């Protein structure tokens, strides 16, 4: 039962296993293998791992499917994290639809590139609009981008 | 360097599964 298979994966992921939710996501891809949410799934629980070039290999194997259902942030968030900022700029900038994830990844991307006055434009937008438990956090990486401009 | 967190792993999750049941 492919119902039951999804129920283990959310039940897994809830509770943060994604070494086992990527067990169960991989049975679900051997019948379905071009179920878009089990894809988008594996990709998650290998960024969760640290597995972030097998995360990328995943959504590059599988482009045309993925094609605008699409992991845009996911394949940006790998590209960040594997010294690729180029890429992950290129990748933010062609998505198909913007989302708060693209906008909190893409002022970390513009920090990186050391294009200060575009990041403080936009980590004063996230801190305003973000309502979630990282409000300290946010404004530590603000206070940042503005002791880098001075 | 100054104190910056990765707050985009923050949003690294699984979407819905709500309809795969
Ligand atoms: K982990």
């Amino acid at each position: 039962s492919v119902p039951a298979l999804w129920s283990e994966v959310n039940r897994y992921g809830q509770n943060g296993d994604f070494t086992r939710a990527l067990k169960t996501v991989n049975k679900i891809l051997q019948i379905n293998k071009d179920d878009v949410t089990a894809l988008h799934c594996k990709v998650v629980c290998l960024i969760q791992n640290g597995s972030f070039k097998e995360a990328l290999n995943v959504i590059n194997t599988h482009t045309k499917v993925l094609a605008n259902n699409s992991l845009s942030f996911e394949k940006a968030y790998c590209e960040y994290r594997l010294n690729r900022i180029e890429n992950a700029l290129k990748t933010i900038e062609s998505a198909n639809q913007q989302t708060d994830k693209l906008k909190e990844l893409y002022g970390q991307v513009l920090y990186r590139l050391e294009r200060y006055d575009e990041c403080l434009a936009v980590y004063r937008d996230l801190v305003r609009n973000s309502q979630d438990d990282y409000d300290e956090e946010r404004k530590t990486n603000l206070s940042a981008v503005v002791a880098a401009q001075s | 360097k100054p104190l910056f967190f990765d707050l985009a792993l923050n949003h690294v999750a699984f979407p819905p599964l709500e309809d795969k049941l």
